[PDB]
Order: structure tokens, then sequence, then C-alpha cells
DNA sequence: GACCTTCCCCTGATGGGAAGGTTTATAAT
DNA sequence: AAACCTTCCCATCAGGGGAAGGTC
């Protein structure tokens, strides 16, 4: 099975991992490590911030894949905005600093 | 233990029981209590002006005639026109003879006649808050000329508690200290202003409830008492008869409900069914407040079970169905067909579909998928809102593509195209709105479109716009 | 955008200030309409609209009007989006503490006042009430009374007196708390009072008092005042098929709670008693703690299902869910998976991917570059071009694959070589083809195992999948200089087919011109191939300066081992292929032409090796039959033999002779050494089988058995297996370890029976179930290798400390097990190591030791060498180049960047998956004492007296080859500086593991039975009677002497009474505590000790790892450490080092420090960050400690940007992080 | 040409109905 | 669960008016 470009669950915008073959592969903590090892850091970058997460990140690269132009615009993984707003509906106050 | 609900389980055991003795012999202390707090009522001539009021409306179409009076103790529809005129037997001997030597001893004469008509206790707390405001009113006035003395002239509060004790009506207190030359008396020429004119709001009461500024103190002094009374009992009636109301509720358990919950939904019935209680019906108290208790309960589930809630009526009907549905097992075999339950039910055929349409329940997301892996069923929900990115750059292309093909255009039909059709422009325009800015009107434009598109149906302009479209 | 997280206390106030509206009615979509209802837990006024840009009353539609509130229904036109950003608050009634301050061990609430959490609980639940400002009377500030107390209390003071009840109690405690005025009072309860009791609660109250004051937010919002609601987007209701609608348990939960705290406000302003309102107040604490932490009070379970609802708390932290299944591993667009199958015809750097894959895959790409080449109209158009599979778009998408290269990942991801980057080869069917010589790394097989691929998108991603993911990138292990690539099963067999050689091969003895000769004589079929034909062969070797020269002459050969030649690089000389060539020496003379010629050259000869094995192992027929295993014709004697040698033993025992576990090892010593009698009579008769006419004399040579070189080739089966084939297979033992006495006595061949198959069946449950459970256990260890590990990176240049571990080889028992130059290579000197002869230079200060110092140091008689260590390096945050090493994919220096923290912990967690008389002196030389007292006796040799005592053997060398122990009282017959013999018995006297074990070795345990240290020198002395154990006390020399122990007379002691013993003896036996090693003695020795050890478990086994990676993990576990004094100054190593050393560089004085040691899982504990530790360890606890504390997270790490989602700094973001941290902060 | 009858769009009525609320009396712990 | 009752929101019906049509 394979999958390019399919659905993503509605609670975090990952891609669904199901449809049984149109769902994305996963990508766990190991192979994180495994690429970490490399000095490679643009491909796990892509992986955890284009390719699942970041929902202009998946439209914005769809849209420049196509223009023949392969450059990535990272963002804000929504699992992490989630987990802010998880953190923060608690007697917790999780906040950003400066640019 | 630790729960919760064994501090509850064991907090009624202290309060012992009370059967036989206690519901009599304490009901008769709550009557004892509101009879205090009744005749405070008794001397209120603003209660007489207030009650002339609601009473002639009633005979103008506004309020009831059940709806103001529980009854007189003294539902017969002819003991009203009897008790209108002849409790008016002491109404004007003492009001107008104060020209109030006389009028002393014949005020109790007056009041007796207001006990005998029982209020129904909507009016009844009206009347209760009514003699609160008054206190509250003629209270404002004493902690205002209290500290404009004390805590700005530096009196001594002894000084004036002795002046102030009898009069609280007229100025013959605070101007006749003013003489005593004392450190206080040099100060009291400055605040003459906020003490003078304070008595306007707190003498004229005098005026309004017909009574010196210190019987108004009376009356409240003796209702709290009162009130206390009637508290104090009832705390230690619904204690004793607590366990009735866990007897009720243990009879839901799978009620979409805590038990704690339904317990506590049903204390407040038994609240409910002891304000409404006459121990002189005999009839015994476990079978009333079994009534408000219970319905406390059952009403309260049907309002607070289904995380969509649901108006009460369309519980009922349901449980109803499902009753009908449950007895006729045995009789068809196995269950009732569609179309049966219509007749056997005051309700019509067709409202049973949607009546048990409606009756899902919510599935817990949580609820673990097949295979019993830890795949929970909101990891399969999918996200039908966001456009997936294939018509996102389909989107941006024919941005670009219709851009161009009107720069193709001439100038006029641009801006007009731009403008009908909310093309790169905050809110597309209407005919004359179009027309309200380019110097010809009502059907310039409407000729200027047609042909504008008719420019653009010709084909090597349209090829680029054409292949957009595909059915 | 962001460079800076912070958590700190949530107020009353700044909740509301978030919050978008207060839920009040505890409702949601209507029930007829779907649609929010006013004030719910979905109201569109309160969070957000439900279409997009559209209002819920329906009156604005269009995009124009945004930012407006519709008086209709007060919902502003906007994204619906906004949903999902949309907070709320409820207005509790009574107030309520927060379960997370209450429960967490230290609990927040409860020492925050020192009053004991018994106590608070008992205060919550209404069952007691509290004193509280008192000021003067009868009562403290903090005092507890019940009903009665409280009952005749209030006459006594009305005013002055306040005591309350519950949570309003609690928090007014809090709230006219001085966590200032308490503050200066604690100060000198910890200074003039002693005894650790006193300091016990003291020294981590103080720090919570200060703290919380230097954060800034108050001890009142301890108890929430105001609960914070969760946007509807994060806890959907959306429906499903079916019309069924399916939400989330959070809701059940928010709407359980707003309905209480409902119900107490309706009773407050109805009039209730008392045993009803404290009921309900309870009720809603139970409600509000079950929402945040479901499972610390009661376990509020849901609805119509029987499972407790999952509450807040819970979507955070375990293995599942958010942190560690959401924010570290997600799943990814644009990747699949299949079958993987073979591949021989694809080079070492290319895989076979299915085109179908392919076209789903690169979708995006070959949309774009179909409609740029004029093919399509519109990106529509492509679509359906590529739906339709028309021609054109085959050839379009072998345009996009062309230098494109793809990764793929199998299944366990042990080291990082389970990620590998090859070129796409489109290929037809649907099975994955893969390269055989990586199967080795991928540890994967072709019994129906499965791959995932990954598609880079960014050309970063697509460069760094070719210059460091790209599989001929990837030869030699990080873990072990050997190459990750050598022959597996078919190569190796066909190699070692043709360096084969017989005797009578047709046509041996001859001669021939070269290679081209001996293959048209191959090919002909007129020569064999295993004949002994010398022939010639110019062998080139590059000499004198750097240029090739070929010098050809003629050699004794084979006509396999010539033709072989015709693969073999250029620099490499002939004796490579002058021998049998089996698995063993494929690989060695491949790492000779990789570290001869290159990488280039390498991979070549690595792809050429690999088509000819293939190709010559299957035309050699290389097959098995029933007739090949050669049962031996002694066997049936064999066998009855020692099955009467029992007979014996039976009486023996039956009569009373022997007892039962004396006649036991009777029988299975006779049959140990009776089965290797079976194993033998098929080996010597198998390993000579073959017997053929030399030119006409009968000879036996190395056999030809299909079976056996299969095992002298190492191909695939090993020698056990033989044994087991061919002659019966051994004695099985129950689970207790009972070996039977009943040993099989029938082989595979013949057929086992049914009695026999039982005891095999446990051995193989054993096995399966031993190795199936096993694979959690490895995962679980390395896992905590990783989290110990990530933050420490490669970054400064060179440290500057000549400190150094002292290098020494293994020496030990007979024989060396590694030799110093191992343990030296690729390292870096610290101080300058010379000949034998003193005040030379053989090496300077530090320069990395490759080969050419290697060969150096071992001319000279140089054993020792001092190499600088990870252990040991002035470095903040960080390493320094030179310290660590070179050891890489290549023989350079590490390169500044490169994460050696996570390559080490991968290093040790992919071998995890493999673990489950006198002395007679061999070589000849002199022998050499160490650390012995002697006595002369009656015999006139001599005898040890010491309990510890080396017999070291100095040759005529200077070196140490030889290492024994000899315990007390032993039998010397040469003496200290004696010359010996060839093996002369210097000693005798009267002699009368696995991965758990690496896991305590790491954990730095305690162990069962320690062994007592010295603390410094001097004669030790005994001490008071036996009172429950013993004592001990020190007898310094001429310091102070203070020092004493007490050490029970249960166990037995070693040292000598009347003896002097220097700091760190051996005072008893038993094992060693890693703590008592690092302060009686140093950071070096337990470093060395911890190394030493563990190298052992993994020695046992095929497994090799430089020392280097477990340095680190010995570094990583000493980063903390005490304070002794406290100085000049006002915990982290780094941290103290640097800001007390900054004002010791100022004339005032320092501070000193004792390094601490903590586990792999207790170092993991404590992290600068506190997200990197929320993310493994036990979130709910580190989020509420470091949130009391205002704790400030910048991240400066690896996990934690993967979380956030930037690139790592290490490596290609090391540089990024360069640039930009260089102007950042400056 | 007016006068009477006719043909369509706003005010506001007001029939219908869903949704809520208050009581219910043998005792009932 | 049944019984009698008030508020609100519905989506619709007599009634008014502004002109409109057609002829003794
Ligand atoms: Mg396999
Ligand atoms: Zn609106
Ligand atoms: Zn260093």
């Amino acid at each position: 099975h394979a999958r390019s470009t399919g659905s993503y669950s509605l609670v975090t915008q990952q891609p669904l991992g199901g449809k049984a073959q149109f769902g994305g592969q996963r990508f766990g903590e190991m192979e994180v490590w495994a690429l970490e090892a490399y000095g490679a850091a643009y491909t796990l970058q892509e992986m955890l911030t284009v390719k699942s997460d970041d929902v202009n990140g998946r439209t914005k690269m769809y849209k420049n894949i196509v223009d023949g132009n392969h450059q990535m615009e990272p963002g804000m993984p929504e699992s992490f905005n989630v987990l802010l707003k998880e953190i923060r509906s608690l007697g917790i106050n999780i906040e950003l600093e400066d640019e | 233990t630790t729960d919760p609900v064994r501090m509850y389980m064991r907090e009624m055991g202290t309060v012992e029981l009370l059967t036989r003795e206690g519901e009599i012999d304490i009901a008769k202390r709550i009557e004892d209590g509101i009879n205090q707090v009744q005749c405070s009522v008794a001397e209120y001539p603003e209660a007489i002006t207030y009650l002339l009021e609601q009473y002639n409306r009633v005979e103008a179409e506004e309020a009831r005639l059940s709806d103001l009076i529980t009854g007189f103790v003294d539902i017969d529809p002819e003991l009203a026109r009897e008790k209108f005129a002849e409790l008016r037997a002491q109404y004007v001997v003492t009001r107008d003879t104060i020209k109030h030597a006389t009028a002393q001893e014949e005020i109790l004469k007056l009041s007796e006649v207001f006990k005998q008509f029982r209020l129904v206790p909507k009016q009844f707390d009206y009347l209760v808050n009514s003699m609160r405001v008054m206190m509250d009113r003629v209270r404002t006035q004493e902690r205002l000329i209290m500290k404009l003395c004390v805590e700005q002239c530096k009196m001594p509060k002894k000084n004036f508690i002795t002046l102030f004790t009898g009069n609280e009506t007229s100025d013959t207190w605070f101007n006749a200290a003013i003489a005593m030359n004392k450190p206080w008396s040099e100060k009291l020429h400055d605040v003459s202003e906020e003490v003078h004119r304070a008595l306007q709001k707190l003498q004229q009461i005098e005026e309004e409830t017909g009574l010196t500024i210190e019987q108004v103190k009376d009356i409240n002094r003796r209702m709290s008492i009162g009130e206390a009374k009637a508290r104090r009992a009832k705390k230690e009636m619904v204690e004793a008869n607590l366990r009735l109301v866990i007897s009720i509720a243990k009879k839901y358990t799978n009620r979409g409900l805590q038990f704690l919950d339904l317990i506590q939904e049903g204390n407040i019935g038994l609240m409910k069914a002891v304000d409404k209680f006459e121990y002189r019906r005999g009839y015994k108290f476990s079978t009333y407040a079994t009534w408000w208790i219970r319905q406390a309960i059952t009403r309260s589930i049907a309002d607070q079970a289904r995380t969509i809630r649901i108006p009460v009526h369309m519980i009922e009907t349901i449980n109803k169905l499902n009753r009908i549905s449950r007895q006729m097992l045995q009789e068809m075999g196995r269950e009732p067909t569609p179309e049966e339950l219509a007749e056997r039910m005051l309700m019509p055929e067709d409202k049973i579909r949607k009546v048990l349409k409606i009756a899902k329940e919510p599935i817990s997301m949580e609820t673990p998928i097949g295979d019993d892996e830890d795949s929970h069923l909101g990891d399969f929900i999918e996200d039908t809102t966001l456009e997936l990115p294939l018509d996102s750059a389909t989107t941006e292309s024919l941005r670009a593509a219709t851009h161009d093909v009107l720069a193709g255009l001439t100038a006029r039909e641009a801006k007009v195209l731009r403008m009908r059709f909310g093309i790169d422009m905050n809110t597309d325009y209407t005919l004359e709105e179009v027309g309200k800015q380019f110097d010809v009107t009502r059907e310039r434009i409407r000729q200027i479109e047609a042909k504008a598109l008719r420019k653009l149906r010709h084909p090597s302009r349209s090829e680029v716009l054409r292949s957009f479209l595909d059915d | 955008e962001f460079d800076a997280i912070k958590i700190a206390l949530a107020s009353p106030d700044m909740i509301r200030s978030w919050s978008f509206g207060e839920v009040k009615k505890p409702e949601t979509i209507n029930y007829r309409t779907f649609k929010p209802e006013r004030d719910g837990l979905f109201c569109a006024r309160i969070f957000g609209p439900v279409k997009d840009y559209e209002c819920l009353c329906g009156k604005y539609k269009r995009l124009k009007h945004r930012g407006v509130i519709c008086e209709k229904c007060g919902v502003e036109v906007t994204q619906t989006k906004v949903r999902r950003e949309r907070m709320g608050h409820i207005e509790l009634a009574s107030p309520t503490a927060h379960i997370w301050f209450l429960k967490s061990l230290p609990s927040r609430i409860g020492l925050l006042l020192d009053m004991p959490l018994r106590d608070i609980e008992r205060v919550l639940y209404f069952e007691s009430y509290v004193v509280i400002e008192g000021g003067m009377t009868n009562l403290e500030r903090q005092q507890i009374l019940t009903e009665e107390q409280y009952l005749d209390a209030l006459e006594e003071f009305g005013d002055e007196f306040d005591a309350k009840m519950g949570a309003e109690a609690i928090q007014a405690l809090l709230k006219s708390m001085d966590l200032e005025q308490e503050c200066e009072q604690l100060r000198e309860e910890l200074n003039e009072t002693n005894s650790e009791t006193k300091r016990k609660k003291l020294t981590k109250r103080i720090k919570l008092l200060e703290a919380f004051v230097q954060s800034g937010n108050k001890p009142e919002w301890m108890i929430l005042t105001v609960l914070p609601v969760l946007p509807p987007d994060l806890r959907p209701l959306v429906p499903l098929d079916g019309g069924r609608f399916a939400t989330s348990d959070l809701n059940d939960l928010y709407r359980r709670v707003i309905n209480r705290n409902n119900r107490l406000k309706r009773l407050l302003d109805l009039a209730a008693p008392d045993i009803i309102v404290r009921n309900e107040k309870r009720m809603l604490q139970e409600a509000v703690d079950a929402l945040l932490d479901n499972g610390r009070r009661g376990r509020a379970i849901t609805g119509s299902n029987k499972r407790p609802l999952k509450s807040l708390a819970d979507m955070i932290k375990g293995k599942q869910g958010r942190f560690r299944q959401n924010l570290l591993g997600k799943r990814v667009d644009y990747s699949g998976r299949s079958v993987i199958t073979v591949g021989p015809y694809l080079r070492l750097h290319q895989c076979g991917l299915p085109k179908k894959m392919a076209l789903e895959l690169f979708k995006p790409f070959i949309y774009g570059k179909l409609e740029l080449r004029g093919l399509a109209t519109t990106i529509k158009a492509a679509k359906k071009m590529v739906e339709r599979e028309e021609a054109v778009v085959w050839d379009i998408l072998d345009e996009v694959i062309r230098e494109h290269p793809v990764l793929l990942n199998r299944a366990p991801t042990l080291h990082r070589l389970g990620i590998q980057a090859f070129e796409p080869v489109l290929i037809e069917g649907k099975a994955i083809q893969l390269h055989p010589l990586v199967c080795a790394a991928y540890n994967a097989d072709f019994d129906g195992d499965q791959m995932a691929v990954h598609v880079p998108l960014t050309l970063e991603a697509q460069l760094e999948a070719r210059a460091l993911m790209m599989s001929t990138n990837n030869i030699l292990s990080p873990a072990n200089g050997e190459p990750i690539i050598v022959p597996s099963q078919d190569v190796v067999l066909g190699l070692y087919y043709m360096t084969r050689d017989c005797v009578n091969a047709k046509g041996e003895g001859m001669v021939l011109t070269g290679p081209k000769e001996a293959e048209r004589l191959y090919r002909s079929g007129l020569a064999s191939l295993h004949a002994r034909v010398k022939v010639r062969i110019t062998e080139y070797e590059k000499d004198a300066n750097g240029e090739l020269v070929a010098k050809t002459s003629l050699k004794d050969t084979t006509v396999g081992r010539a033709i072989l030649w015709m693969i073999v690089p250029k620099g490499l000389p002939y004796s490579i292929v002058n021998q049998a060539l089996g698995k063993k020496a494929i690989s060695k003379m491949l790492n000779t032409c990789y570290r001869i010629l290159g990488l280039k050259p390498t991979v070549i000869f690595a792809d050429q090796i690999m088509y000819t094995g293939f190709a010559y192992a299957a035309r050699s027929g290389a097959s098995v039959g029933i007739d090949d295993m050669v049962i031996p014709e002694k066997k049936h004697e064999i066998i009855s033999e020692a099955e009467a040698e029992v007979a014996e033993i039976q009486e023996q025992f039956q009569s009373g002779l022997v007892t039962a576990g004396e006649r036991y090892n009777k029988v299975i010593d006779i049959w140990a050494a009776a089965n290797d009698r079976v194993s033998k009579a098929m080996m010597d008769n198998l390993q000579t089988e073959t017997v053929i006419n030399r030119d006409g004399q009968e000879e036996k040579q190395v056999s030809f058995n299909s079976i056996y070189m299969m095992a002298d080739s190492g191909a695939r089966g090993s020698a056990a297996q033989i044994r087991q084939l061919a002659g019966m297979r051994g004695l099985m033992a129950k689970p207790d370890g009972s070996i039977i006495e009943t040993p099989i006595t029938a082989n595979f061949r013949e057929g086992l029976n049914v009695l026999q198959y039982f005891i095999s069946t446990h051995g193989a449950r054993k096995g399966l179930a031993d190795t199936a459970l096993k694979t959690a256990n490895s995962g679980y260890l390395t896992r905590r290798l990783v989290d110990v590990a990530q933050d420490l990176v490669v970054t400064e240049d060179d440290c500057g400390t000549h400190e150094g571990i002292m290098m020494t080889p293994v020496i030990e028992g007979g024989d060396v097990k590694e030799p110093l130059r191992d343990r030296v290579l690729g390292r870096v000197t610290a101080e300058d190591v010379l000949k034998p002869g003193t005040a030379d230079i053989l090496v300077p200060r530090n320069t990395l030791l490759h080969e050419q110092w290697c060969d150096l140091l071992e001319e000279n008689s140089v054993d020792a060498v001092k190499v600088r260590s990870v252990v040991s390096c002035d470095t903040d945050f960080g390493v320094c180049a030179h310290c660590y090493g070179r050891d890489l994919a290549r023989g350079h220096i590490i390169n500044k960047g490169e994460a050696i923290g996570v390559i080490a912990a991968q290093s040790i967690g992919e071998p995890g998956t493999q673990l489950t008389s006198s002395i007679q002196v061999k070589n000849k030389g002199s022998i050499k004492l160490s650390n012995v007292k002697s006595v002369v006796n009656s015999s006139g040799k001599l005898v040890i007296t010491s309990r510890n005592t080396e017999l070291k053997l100095i040759d005529e060398f200077g070196r140490t080859k030889e290492s024994y122990k000899v315990p007390y009282g032993a039998v010397l017959a040469k003496g200290d500086g004696e010359q010996v013999a060839g093996g002369e018995t210097v000693a005798n006297w009267d002699p009368h593991g696995g991965l758990p074990r690496v896991a305590d070795l790491f954990e730095a345990r305690r162990p069962k039975e320690p062994a007592i240290l010295a603390e410094i020198s001097g004669i030790v002395s005994f001490g008071k009677e036996t009172k429950g154990k013993r004592r001990l006390v020190i007898t310094p020399v001429d310091g102070s002497d203070p020092y004493e122990e007490m050490i029970p007379k249960w166990r037995q002691l070693n040292v000598f009474e009347g003896e002097r013993v220097e700091r760190g003896d051996v005072i008893s036996d038993g094992p060693e505590a890693p703590h008592d090693i690092l302060r009686l003695r140093g950071v070096h020795a337990v470093t060395r000790y911890i190394v030493n050890e563990v190298q052992d478990v993994y020695r046992l086994q095929g497994v090799k790892i430089n020392d280097k990676h477990i340095e680190v993990i010995v570094r990583q576990m000493l980063r903390k450490a005490t304070i002794v004094n406290a100085g000049s100054s006002d915990v982290e190593y780094s941290r103290v080092k640097i800001a007390n050393r900054e004002l010791e560089a100022n004339g005032k004085v320092g501070a000193t420090y004792s390094r601490d040691l903590l586990g792999i899982t207790k170092a993991s504990l404590a992290t600068e960050s506190f997200i990197s530790a929320a993310s493994f360890q036990e979130t709910t606890r580190v989020l509420t400690e470091a949130a009391v504390a205002g704790k400030r997270d910048e991240l400066r790490g690896l996990k934690e940007n993967v979380i956030v989602g930037r690139l790592i700094p290490a490596g290609t973001g090391y540089a990024y992080h360069q640039d930009r941290m260089r102007r950042r902060a400056a």
C-alpha cells in the first residue's frame, strides 16, 4: 500500500492511519532516533512538520511540489497546539515568549 | 474508607429517626414560628396600601381570585363576599382619629381581621421583603447620621445613643448637643447638612409606614426570631427523614447518572415536600414526601441523563413506548410490529419512527475498536472539513488564469466583471451598484456584462478557462 | 516566531483572560436541530461559529462582513477553525483544590504549609475544622478540631478566632500565609540544630518557599476559583455512520462538573441545611478532580459503558496518546510499505521500487511536471491523465524518479542503519526489491518481512539522502569499525567453492599465462575449477612514493582463485586470494580493500563479489540430500557402550556406595564425555571424508560433502547443527534445570520417537518464549539510553585537558582478550608517550592515533597509553571533538555536530538482542609479582600472605602478557623478578549475567552484598562488643582521626588488623558499589570500572563495541554533584562549574564539588529542559513540579525541538542553529 | 364618468404546538 | 407517570387599504 496525500484525523491533524491501505505509514520514535543519528535535519522536520501536521505545511508543500519548487515552509505541529490546549485547560498556564 | 459517599452514608446515622412523635411534635414548632412572623405584618400600613392596589385590580382582570389566597382560616367561593366588608369594622376607627391617645389600644382589633386571609406565598414573600427593605431604608439613615458625628466629629458613641435613643424622629436632639461645649460640640455645625436633610428620607418613612422609626425596628426584631425558629425546625425534619430519600433513590441504578446525584436531586424534592406540608390533615409525612422526592429524581434524570438534553415530555413518551414493547414480548412471542404501538399509544402512527430515530446515545470516542488493540474509535474519525490540496492547487491556478484572461479584455469590461463578481474585491456589487460609480446606469452594465461574457464564450480566449470545467 | 516555552501557575484571573465565555447550561447540540445551545458546552456565541465564515442565525453568510458580532446570536462570523482555539471558563461556586497540587508525591499544598497530607485530606472531606489566624488565643494559627471541639470554642473568643472547614479553609490559609516571613525563620532551623532529621524536610521546604516567591505566582492559586473549559473542537461531538454521534469522555466529565456546580448554587440560594450542601461540595470536588486526573480518588466510570472515562491528564502521559505517540512519533504522508524480496542485479546503491507505488507516491511531482511540459492544461487535467494510466505518464515518472533518493525502513529500528536511502529503480509487479548485501545491516529476511518507503520533499532531504543516508555512504558501522557490508550465505559459498582444490582435478599442475587463459580453460570444459595449477598473475602494488608499480610473476594457486582474481581491485596483492576464502576471509579481504583503495573502489568490489558469488554458488550444484548426512557406522557401539556404563552406577546407588546427588554426576560426566565420542565420530569422518587418488596414489583430503562446505565456508551451517544433523542431539533438561539421566540416543536422520520428542519440545519452548518475550526488554533498555543521551552533541573544537583515562590491555587469566591497540585506535593521546626509555617522544601531546601511530606504538614495548575520553572533558553542554575520537563510516575525526549520544545509545541497544587446581604459565619470560607480601617457611620456598596478588610476566621485551591471581597462603617456586622456563608452575594452593546484568551496571544499583572500603591509610582497629551489629574505627597517620564506621559481625572481614591499608581497600568480600567507587577513588576509576564490567557481558558472545560509546553513558551519569562547602558562592555540575569558577577567577574563593552517581533512569530524570523530561518520564509529576517553580524552557536540545517541530540542533540542524544562535542573544 | 365589485400586499390575530413548571396525600427510613 | 397551565415562536388566516377593471 502507499499514500501521498490522504485524509487527516479530526482531533489531531495527522494522516489517517486507517482506510486500510490509503493511510500513511507510522514514523515512531526509533525512526526519529535513526534520523538524529545522521545529520539529516530537514528530513526529520519535513517528516513531522509537512507530511503529518501543519495545516498550512501540507498545502504549501503540495502547491510548491507542482511548481517545480522543492522547498518546505515549516510551521507549528498541530499536535503541539492541541497539547498546549490540554495543558492550559488545566490549572496549568503554558505560554511562549519572544520571536 | 475514603469515598465521599461514606461520609454521607454515615452522616445521617447521627440524628435519630422521627416517627409518630417527631413529625407532629416539630411541625407545631414550624407553625408557631410562622405565627410570630405573621403578626409582624399585622401592623404595617404600607401592607394595607399595597393590599388595596392588588385587591381592586382583581375585579379588573389582572390577578386571579385563587392566585392571591390559598384560603381563609375562618374552597368556598361564597366565603369571599362575606369577609370583604365585615373586616373593615375597624378600618376607619383608628386612622382618622389621630386628630393619637385612644389610637393606642384600638390597633390590635384592626390587625385581627388581617390574620384570617391566607395569602399565596408568592405575595407573602414580597411582603416579608417589603418589611426587610423598610428596615434597610430606615437603617441606612442611622448608619449615616451616626458616622457623620462619631467618625467625623469625634464624639463618644454613648453620648450619641443617649441623645438618639427615644427620638430618632426630629432634630431636637442634634441641635441640643451644641450647648454641651464638649470637644465634639464645636464640630457639629459643619455636618448640620448631612444630618438635617438625612431625616428627609428617615422621618418621611413615618408618614408612609404610619409608625414611629423605632416601631419599624421592633417588628423586624421579632420577625427574625420567628423565621429562625422555622429554619431550625425544618432542617431537623429533613435530617430525620433523610434515609427515605436513599430508599427511593436506590431504585435508579444505571440511569446515566451517578448515585449521589440522584440522592441529592431527591433531597431537593424532600425539602420542597416539607415546606408545603400541613400536619393537620393527619396523613403521615412518609406518604407525602415521597411524591416530591421521587418526582425530583425522575424529572432530574430526564434532565441530566443524555449528553444531548431532551424535553421532559419526550422522555416520558419514549419510556412508555418501551413499556408497551416490553409487555408485548410474551404476547407476539418475540416482539411487536413497528406500526403496532401506534394504536396502543394515544399518539398517531408516523411519529413512532422519528421518536425512535432520535433515541440514540453517543458512543465514547475512546471505545476500543475491534481486535481489542489500543486502537479506539477516536482514531478512525476522519476530517471532512479541510479541502484536499489537489483542489487548493486548482484554486490557485484558476485565480491566475482568470486574472490573465480578464486582463485580456477591455478596461470597462474588466472593472465591470471584477465588480459584478467579487473578484479581487470585497463583496461583489449589484446592477445599480456598479452603475452608481460608472457614470451610466441600469442597462449600460446589463449590456457590458453580456458583451464581455460573450467575448469570453468565444474560443481562442477561453480554452485556458474552459479546461477548468470537466463534466 | 518564538524561542522560549514557559510554564507557570494558572491564576483565577489569568484564566478569565483566555476564556471567551462562561458555560452555564450543561447542554450540547440541541436535540432536533443538531445546533449548539446558548451558553452550552458547544455554544457558538461563547466559542465559535458552526460553519466557515457564517453565523449560527444565518443572517451573515458572505465573506465580506467578517469582524462583527451579529446582535441576533452574538456569533462573530469568522473561520470555523477558531472553534479549536476558543477557550472558556466556568464560575465555580465553592472553592476547589487542584488535585495535581495535592496528590503528587511531593504534595504541593502539603509541604507548602509543612502540614501532613492525611490532615488536609481530612479537612477537605468536611470531617474536621481548622484554625486560621488566631493571633493571641488558646489555639495556634494551624490547628485541627472536631464537631464537639468547635462547639464550645466560638464562645471563648468570638472575634480574632477564625476556623473554617473544607476548601475555603485551605485556600484562606494559603492566602493569609506569609511565604516571606516564614522563610526567614526556616533559615536558622537549618543553621544550628544538627541531626539530619532537623534537615530532612527543611532543606527541601526552604527551596519550595524561595522558588514560590522567585517565580511570582501566589499560593492562593493552588485552589482553582475558575475552571477553564477546553475548546469544543478538541472534544468533538461529531456524528457518524448510521446517525450515531461519537463524543469524547471529556464531555461527560465537564457536563458532570457543570451539573453539580449548578445544583450547589441552587441550594445556596434555596436556603438548604448543611448536611445537603456539604455533600454537594464534596461531590463537586470529586467531579472536578476526576475531570483533571481520573484514577486518584475513586475512578469515576462513564455512562452505559463500564470502562472508566479518560480525563485531561490522561490525554498527555503514557506511551499511548500525546507526547509519545503524537509529538515524537507521527504518521507521515508520501510513504508506503510492501513485502520485500531479492534483487541481486541491483547495485549496492539502488533498490527496486514497484511502479504503481511510485506513481501513487510521486503524484504531486507527476502532476506539476506534466502541466509544465505542455502535456496537461491544468492540475486537474494531469490528475485524470495519471488516473487513466496514459502511456506518456510512465516516461514522465521515469523522468521524475531519475536521481531522487528514497528511504527504506525495516520494522524494528535498532540502530541508525534501520533507515537507509537508496536510488529508485522502477520495476513491475508489487514486491519491493532489496539489495542482499544490505540485508545484514537491515537485519531482515525474505520470509515475508515488510519494509516501508519514504519520499523526501525538500532539496535538503534529497541531498541528505545522497550524502548522509545513501547506502554506499554507510559501509563500516559506527559501533565497531568492522564493515556492516559482508557477503551472506550464497556468495561466500560460491567463492569458497571456487577457492578450493582437491588433488587430481582434470589437468592440475600445468601452467598458464594468467586469468584470461585459466577462464578459457574452465569455461571450455577442458580444465576443472579446483586444479592445483600454478600460473602467472600481475599483482599491482603502488610503492616507494605512491607510484603504482605492476610486478608480474608466477605463483602457486588454483584455476579458481586465479579466475576470482579478475574481480580483485588494483592495490590489493594476491595473498588475499590464496586460501580457502571463507566468510571470515572474504570479509577481511573487503576490509583491507576499503582502507587501501578508498570508498569508491570498495563499493564496486563488493558489488562484483556478490554477482560472481551468486553465479558460481548456483552453477556448482551445491545441494543436500538424505545420503549426505553420514551416520558414523560406529554409532551403534558408541551408544550401547555408554548405555551400559551406567548399569554399574545403578547398582552403586542401589546398594549405598554413592548417594543420589553423587551418582547423578557419575552419570552426567560419563554421558558428557561420551557425547564427544559420537560427535567426533562424524566430525573426523566428515573433515577428511572424500578419498581420491593423486595421479594414482590413494589419499584423503578436505571432504567435499555438501553439508560440510556450508560449514567450512560459514555460509549457513554452524558446528552444533552438524552434531544434531547426523548424530543424536544431546540431553535436554526440564525448566528446573534437572538434566535428565535419559539422553537422546537417536539422530535426526533415523527419526526421533515419541518419547524423545517431549524433552526437545520443552527445550524449544524455552528458547522460543525466552527470545520472543525478550523483545520489550532490549527495547526498554535502549529507550532509556536514548533518553539519557540525546542532548549530548559534538560542539567544542578542543576542551583543553591533559587528563586522559589510562588505557591498558585487558590481559587476564591465561591470554589477552583484546589488545591495547584496539582500545586505543582512533583515539587521542593525553600526554606524550615515549619509548621504553624515559625522556623521549613516540607521539606528541595529543594526536589522532590512526593506524600509523598504532603500528609505531606496537613496535615498542609501550603497553600503556594515556588516551583522552569523554568522561573527562572541559566542555559545557557538549563535548569536544578530540576527546571523543574518530569512529564513523570514515576514519576521520568526528565532525562538529554529529549527535554522539543517540548513536551511542543505539550502538549499545542493537547488540542487546543477542544476549541471554593450580596455575600454568604458557609463554616464556620472568615472574613479576605485584602487590604481594611474602614470608619464608619450612620448605624454604615462598608463600603469599596478602589476599590480593597479581602475577605478571616481564619477558625479554618488558611488557605484560600474563596476569593471574593467587589466593592467601600460596605455593611459590620462583619469587619476584625470577627467571622461568617454558611453562613452569610457580603457583599452587588448596581450593577450599546478560541483559539484566548490564541494566544493573548502568542503573548504578547497590549490590546485595556490598564490600566496605577504606577512607584513609593507617592501622585499623577494633572497638565495642557485639551490640546489634559491631564497630570498626579508622586510625589515620598524621591528619585528623575522626573517621569510623559500624560493620556487622555477621559479615566476615578480609582486611588485616595490624596492617596499613590505603583508602579503597577490600574491607570485605562480595560485589562492589559504584557510589563507593566514586568517593574513595575518583572520576576515572569508576568509569574504568563500569566499562570493564559492561564490556564482559558483551565480550562473552560475538559482540564488539568501542569503549567510547559506553564512556558517553558514564559521562552522562555523573553530570550531577553535591557541594561540600559554600565558599564565596550563593546540583548541576556544568552550571556550578562555570558559575563559581568565573568568580574563582576573581580573587574570591571557590567552592568544592563531589561527583554524584545517578543511574541512566535517575539521571534522565533531572534535566534543564522540563519538556524533554515530561516527554518520557512521569509527565503528570514533572509538569506539576516544573509549574510551581515557574520553570522556563529554551529547548537547547533534540527531543524538545522535534516536539515543537524545529530543525534539531545537531548535524544539518547544528549549522542552521550555529548561524542563528550566533547573532541570537548578541 | 361615477358606482360597484375585484385583485393583490402590509398590520396584527390568533389559532397550534413544542417546551417548562408545579403537584400528586396510606405508608414508604 | 399523569394532570392542568403559562410563555414563546410558529407558520399561517380575516381585514384594510391603494388602487384597478369593466359598464348601465
Ligand atoms: Mg524473518
Ligand atoms: Zn447572528
Ligand atoms: Zn575534550
